[PDB]
């Protein structure tokens, strides 16, 4: 390869030089009586001046493998990587996911309770267990919730003059509920029955705007789960709206300033403290909905479905589907979206120094082969099916030790991924009263290094 | 359009005396606007002696002037003909008409059936 | 890098929403908005104006309306420097119509002072909407309309009855001819809502046209209470005349303004051949309200009544809503005026953010009596929900002035607009539109002259929602287009400091001008959201290209200042002296907190090491064998001289400054060639005080005789350190050395 040198005092110093750069350490290699930085060379321009690689120094970048052993096959291996990595050697390691059986389906259902979803509120109140249905074709034990959301309750958001407070819907309408930002109404449970009868005594509302609170009420099913009765296997988030959303910056107009503190404010069953706090932003959902692995179904309406297909750039684990005006739409539109996300893995990492650098090349079944890519990407991802992600992690000077984490981003499994330098060329100790040239100093892989001794010999 | 029309008031009087009609339409105020009276002496027509509009103007035969009266109230659709110093040649049945428009010597459509007013000298 | 930390004002009162806006006096005095503050039942914010010499802040007198209810004052502001004007805005007037309440906005244009009550915009606000609508009908019975065409009039009444009853409203109709006929009156329709029932029976007057009359009747008798008018209803009078007045007493000069002063809105239909000549049209024009166009049209035949009654729906729905139907677009109501402000030259600025369903707008009251209504071109469903004029800024173009708009909701992304007038007509120049989706692009924009041109060479769009991994928000950096048609396009982009992902950078620009003494605009973008909601301030250089530098120069954490800080950063303004130092002030906001940072006086070191004996003169090369020391005469000269890089008004005199010398020679090498004559070894170190003007000192250098072959030449490098001793005015300001200053210095020496 190529070595640069200049002004080199130590292995240490030649091998930080570049990674091209090795070192022998032949006693009295120095024959001129030169300058010691000469012994600082590429390999073979000293292999064939006397060194047989024993002498040579070469340390080089390593992963080592540590995979927990236990009865079964985890869907994410290895899950303990070693790495000793030298400044400009990449380590690569190699990661195989291996898609389970799917995990029980727990699906909230968060509702637009708004006016020009009445015909869907209807429909959505006798589904019942055909949503169960649904989430017991795919796997067992699915459990179903529900929650409804309307916009905040100040201007303009809401009209807030008391007579259409009481009655936001149109006046020929008495069948309407006062204006409210998020509701829980069922907890998470098998029983359909509990779902008719809940769901049922909940009655249409209204508000002033067109966007409304949904991402706040969001904010509250995943900051809540208690409430909410999140079992940890497969969660999933059915948004359904006919209408676009707010976000953070829109509560200045209601005199809202405090941010969304991403904290759980369901006081009986109620986000009361809507008109505290401002709506959430887009990134701030979307760190909370990959932090309780909660993965979004936005079921929109045509006119809205571009524009909350830009959401899966930031949210990677969400997706999108065609609301029908009237909730007939197929629960297979929720059931493909739930294969569409099952399909999709991705295998990212948390934040990194600037010193480390990681590419990933990602190798599919049916979703072809993928290299140097900023995040693992992988498309038609099958049953027990393996598919293998090559990570490579390169270090641009000495780092200091440190640890993180590769997760598969819709799943709980992590890769934990120790990082360690490898700048030393560890030679072999010597400071010994044998070992002392001219009296001072030590061999130090062939150099006599000064003890501060100031005017000397080889100092 | 259906307007039926009715006198009240005739009957027997003295010369020098006084005598008034009166007469209620049948139907819509809004259907009809002026308001007249005819009378027909024997061997002669009918002989427009008083009319009104509906907004109260007047226009009165030579021969009645300064005796008669023509007075009208919206309020109880009716007429009136106030007939002073009576004179035998004002014996004659005497017709009130109405027109559906509001003109004082056009299309007298609606008629009653008269009332005999017979002077004595 | 020159902004003053540990020295820092700040200004703190008990009241809610104290550093939610902030903006910059002439008169050494920040005006600061609290529009949270309950001062009293039915008012909501106050202001606060806060001295640098008096460091208390003073409450600020309140003219507010009664309807002004919940009004939030403060949460705008805006002030012009040369004419001493302020401009407050309290964007939440709650109104509380029976069965609707209304968000509008009301602003205050100060002077010099603020005891002197200032012009309200608007004047008026705009109002409850009137609640239900008196239709009357005034209809021609002349002889010139035939029997057949009368019934069609009739039954053009009728139908566009049936068409006009969409809920809660009362008609009436009188024919009109020699005299005037009341057929029905508002009380009879309430009582029998059947249009046909009351117009079939209806005969035809006969006679002269006496319309003046007519419309008269119309207004004192028809329009009456006792016969059903219901008072603050919408009054509406469609006359059908054949439009030849005559015989009639009275003229069009005496009924006409009598009609006016009821407010009785007049629709004309003319109809048949007698309007064939334009005489008689403009007759016609005189009868109804202004514009004729709108209240006037001709047709043909009483058979073509029926053209205009699809049109005349239309005409008369729009007073009530214009193509509304349900969900109802409102449109200057709901608008929130003064959402964000800005003071033109001709007159103050303010946006109607809730205009067009939330779509956006801009008012511009130059002189209050016209009201200059600003959106875009296209009107369709894109537009609505865009909350544009949510960032104002005005632009110069040659110190002629034109308007840029922010909508940060545009399909759920930013959208950033330009416009400039043409001969009075305000078009949209250009537009600029976001990428990242909920960045909320355009929530603050700035104008930057970098060069001072009186030409504005760069708009600042902030999106303070942009979430980027480690990074919280983004600026992007756009040139205004020199005028080659080209759309306008961002050459660059700013980004704050990795490690805060909700740290909202962009949330507030400022324009500070030149801080640094480099000729060029330097600007100051607010992150109050940094270090979980411990905001922090970025300063970033001008360069010369007309751009911002990449690269900040001085990040002022709300940490560090004070521990009991929070959204440090959330109001920014810039770009005026308080106090009088000469020295460019910018004060920043904060929850409860609103603190002001003293640009200090930048300082540059020239530093010229010169030697009389530069010669080698080589005589050393020849010792006699003797006992080597270092021999022979050192002349040497060091002269600094530290200078300004910035003007102030300062007297100058008293710039005291603090300097280290560190002196070597021959570094590089195992033992030197040179020692000096004090220390016997190659190192030296000196401190002296040092004014603006040049001191110079000379030193002796001692050089051994016999030494190596001459090769190299002997160097003498020279570092240092300045600190600027603090002025004993001026509240102990200190002076810092340039962020760039060159700070090693090497001599040559020849052997
Ligand atoms: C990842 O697994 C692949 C096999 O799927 C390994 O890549 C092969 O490496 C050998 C060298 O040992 C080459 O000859 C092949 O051409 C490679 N094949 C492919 C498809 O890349 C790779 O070594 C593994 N990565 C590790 C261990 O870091
Ligand atoms: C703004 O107007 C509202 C009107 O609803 C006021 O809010 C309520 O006012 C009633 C008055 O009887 C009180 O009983 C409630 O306690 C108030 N609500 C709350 C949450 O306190 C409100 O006070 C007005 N704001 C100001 C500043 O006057
Ligand atoms: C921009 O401003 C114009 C004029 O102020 C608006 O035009 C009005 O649009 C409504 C649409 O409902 C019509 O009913 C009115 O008759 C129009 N007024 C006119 C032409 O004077 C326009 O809606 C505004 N908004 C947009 C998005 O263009
Ligand atoms: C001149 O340069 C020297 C060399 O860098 C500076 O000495 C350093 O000082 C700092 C502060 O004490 C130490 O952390 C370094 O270890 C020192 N390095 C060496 C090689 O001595 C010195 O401070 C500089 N002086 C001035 C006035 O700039
Ligand atoms: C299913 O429902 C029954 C009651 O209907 C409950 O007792 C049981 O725990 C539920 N099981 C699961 C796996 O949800
Ligand atoms: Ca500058
Ligand atoms: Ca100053």
């Amino acid at each position: 390869q190529e070595c640069t040198k200049f002004k080199v005092s130590s292995c240490r110093e030649c091998i930080e030089s570049g990674p091209g750069c090795t070192w022998c350490q032949k006693l009295n290699f120095t024959g001129p009586g030169d300058p010691d930085s000469i012994r600082c060379d590429t390999r073979p321009q000293l292999l064939m001046r006397g060194c047989a690689a024993d002498d040579i120094m070469d340390p080089t970048s390593l992963a080592e493998t540590q995979e927990d052993h236990n009865g079964g096959q985890k869907q994410l291996s290895p899950q303990k990587v070693t790495l000793y990595l030298r400044p400009g050697q990449a380590a690569a390691f190699n990661v195989t996911f291996r898609r389970a059986k799917g995990y029980p389906i727990d699906l909230y259902y968060l509702m637009d309770l708004s006016y020009s979803m009445l015909d869907d509120l209807r429909n959505v109140k006798k589904l019942g267990g055909d949503l169960l249905r649904a989430l017991n074709e795919i796997t067992e034990s699915g459990r179903i919730g529900f929650g409804s959301f309307v916009d905040k309750t100040v201007l303009p958001f809401v009209n807030t003059h008391p007579d259409k407070l009481r009655n936001p819907c149109p006046n020929k309408e008495k069948e309407c509920q006062p204006p409210f930002a998020f509701r829980h109404v069922l907890k998470l449970t098998n029983n359909s029955n509990q779902f008719q009868t809940e769901v049922g005594k909940q009655l249409i509302s209204g508000n002033l705007d067109a966007p409304e609170g949904g991402l706040d009420a969001m904010m509250q099913v995943a900051a809540c789960p208690e409430e909410i009765g999140w079992r940890n296997v497969t969660r999933l988030l059915v948004f359904a709206t006919d209408d676009g959303f707010h976000f953070a910056g829109d509560g200045k107009l209601g005199a809202i300033l405090t941010p969304n503190d991403g904290r759980c404010h369901l006081e009986d069953n109620l986000y009361k403290r809507s008109n505290e706090f401002d709506y959430p932003s887009v990134g701030q959902l979307a760190h909370k909905l990959a932090e309780n692995n909660i993965q979004p179904i936005f079921a929109v309406t045509s006119r809205m479905v571009k524009t909350y297909e830009k959401l899966t750039e930031i949210i990677p684990k969400s997706a999108v589907g065609e609301l029908s005006e009237d909730s007939s739409n197929v629960v297979h539109l929720i059931k493909n979206a739930y294969n569409k996300l099952s399909s999709r893995v991705f295998l990212d990492h948390n934040a990194l120094p600037d010193t480390l650098k990681v590419t990933y090349d990602s190798f599919c079944s049916n979703g072809v082969t993928h290299r140097n890519q900023p995040r693992g990407d992988c498309d038609g991802v099958q049953i027990n099916v393996p598919i293998t992600f090559q990570v490579k992690v390169t270090a641009t000077e000495c780092i200091q030790e440190q640890s993180f984490v590769i997760r598969a981003l819709g799943f709980t499994d992590i890769v934990t991924v120790q990082v360690l330098p490898q700048c030393e060329c560890r030679c072999r100790d010597q400071s010994r009263d044998r070992s002392l040239c001219h009296g001072k100093g030590f061999l130090e892989c062939g150099i006599c290094r000064c003890d501060t001794g100031y005017i000397g010999k080889n100092c | 359009m259906q307007v039926q029309l009715v006198e009240t008031g005739g009957g027997l009087v003295q010369a020098g005396g006084s005598l008034r009609l009166s007469c209620a339409a049948s139907g819509n105020i809004n259907s009809f606007n002026a308001m007249g009276w005819f009378r027909q002496a024997p061997g002669k027509q009918r002989e427009l002696v008083a009319a009104i509009t509906f907004g109260g103007r007047t226009n009165y035969a030579d021969s009645v002037k300064g005796r008669f009266t023509i007075s009208r109230d919206n309020t109880k659709g009716s007429v009136y003909l106030q007939m002073n110093s009576l004179k035998p040649e004002d014996t004659a049945v005497y017709y009130c008409a109405a027109s559906e428009n509001n003109l004082l010597t056009g299309v007298w459509h609606y008629w009653g059936r008269g009332t005999q007013v017979t002077v004595s000298s | 890098f020159n902004l003053d930390t540990e020295n820092a004002m700040t200004f703190q009162e008990n009241a809610r929403g104290f550093g939610q806006s902030v903006v910059q006096l002439q008169g050494s005095r920040v005006v600061v908005g609290a529009p949270q503050e309950i001062v009293a039942a039915n008012q909501r914010g106050s202001l606060y104006q806060c001295d640098y010499s008096t460091g208390s802040c003073e409450p600020i007198r309140l003219q507010v309306p009664v309807e002004a209810v919940n009004m939030s004052l403060g949460l705008s502001l805006a002030a012009t420097t040369s004419p001493p004007q302020l401009l407050a805005c309290g964007p939440t007037v709650h109104q509380t119509c029976s069965e609707n309440t209304y968000v509008k906005g009301l602003c205050f244009l100060f002077g010099s002072n603020l005891r002197q009550q200032p012009q309200k915009f608007p004047e008026a606000l705009r109002g409850c909407p009137q609640e239900d609508s008196d239709i009357a009908f005034l209809i021609d019975g002349s002889g010139s309309i035939i029997p057949h065409d009368f019934r069609r009039m009739k039954e053009f009444v009728s139908t566009v009855m049936e068409q006009l009853k969409k809920s809660k409203t009362l008609f009436s109709l009188m024919q009109y001819s020699e005299e005037f006929r009341i057929h029905f009156t508002f009380k009879e329709f309430q009582n029998n809502p059947n249009p046909r029932s009351l117009v079939k029976p209806i005969t035809q007057l006969l006679g002269r046209t006496h319309t003046a009359t007519g419309i008269r009747k119309v207004v004192r008798e028809l329009f009456r209470i006792t016969n059903g008018a219901r008072k603050n209803a919408f009054k509406i009078l469609v006359v059908i005349t054949d439009g030849e007045k005559f015989g009639d007493p009275l003229g069009y000069e005496d009924v006409i303004p009598e009609a006016d002063r009821e407010g009785v809105i007049r629709y004309v239909i003319g109809v048949g051949d007698a309007f064939r000549s334009e005489k008689s049209r403009q007759e016609l024009n005189t009868i109804a309200s202004k514009p004729p166009r709108d209240h006037v049209f001709q047709v043909n035949n009483f058979e073509a009544l029926k053209t205009i009654q699809n049109q005349l729906r239309e005409k008369i729905f729009a007073i009530e809503g214009t193509q509304t139907g349900s969900s109802s677009s409102f449109e200057h109501e709901m608008s929130q005026e003064g959402f964000s402000a800005a003071i033109t030259s001709n007159g103050p600025l303010l946006s109607t953010v809730g205009s067009y369903d939330w779509a956006g707008g801009v008012f511009l009251y130059t002189s209050k009596e016209k009201s200059t209504f600003i959106n875009m071109t296209r009107v369709d469903s894109d537009m609505n929900d865009a909350y544009l004029g949510y960032a104002a800024a005005i632009i110069l173009r040659n110190r002629v002035q034109s308007l840029v708009l922010g909508a940060p909701r545009y399909q759920h992304i930013g959208l950033v607009a330009m416009f400039r007038q043409n001969t009075g007509m305000w078009e949209s120049n250009a537009n600029v539109k976001g990428t990242q989706i909920g960045a909320y692009f355009g929530a603050s924009l700035c104008s930057v002259d970098v060069d001072s041109n009186g030409s504005t060479d760069l708009v600042l769009i902030g999106a303070p929602h942009y979430y980027e991994q480690t990074r919280g928000g983004q600026v992007s950096v756009c040139p205004l287009p020199r005028g080659q048609r080209a759309r306008w396009q961002c050459d660059a982009v700013l980004y704050g400091e990795q490690g805060q992902p909700w740290g909202r950078f962009g949330a507030a620009l400022t324009v500070l001008g030149d801080v640094n003494g480099d000729k060029l605009t330097d600007v100051a973008i607010g992150a109050p959201g940094e270090e979980d909601n411990r905001g922090a301030v970025y300063l970033f250089h001008g360069t010369s290209g007309s751009g911002i530098s990449p690269s900040h120069s001085q990040r002022i954490a709300g940490s560090k200042l004070s521990p009991r800080l929070q959204y440090f950063g959330q109001s920014l303004s810039g770009g005026q002296d308080l106090t009088m130092d000469g020295l460019v002030d910018l004060t920043v906001g904060a929850q409860g907190h609103v603190l002001l940072l003293r640009s200090q006086p930048v300082l540059r070191v020239k530093a010229i090491m010169e030697f009389n004996p530069r010669e080698v003169a080589r005589n050393v090369f020849e010792c006699n064998d003797q006992v080597v020391k270092g021999k022979e005469a050192g002349e040497v000269r060091v002269c600094l001289h530290v200078q300004k890089s910035t003007r102030d008004r300062l007297r100058e005199g008293q710039i005291q400054s603090v300097v280290t010398y560190d002196l070597a020679l021959d570094s590089g090498r195992p033992h030197s060639r040179a020692v000096f004559n004090e220390t016997k070894r190659s190192t030296r170190r000196q401190t002296q005080v040092l004014g603006l003007t040049q001191t110079c000192e000379t030193l002796k250098l001692q050089l051994p005789n016999c030494i190596e072959d001459p090769v190299s030449p002997i160097v003498l490098r020279l570092n240092f350190s300045l600190v600027g001793t603090p002025l004993s005015a001026f509240g102990n300001l200190r002076p810092v050395l340039a962020e760039d200053a060159q700070r090693l210095f090497t001599a040559l020496f020849p052997f």
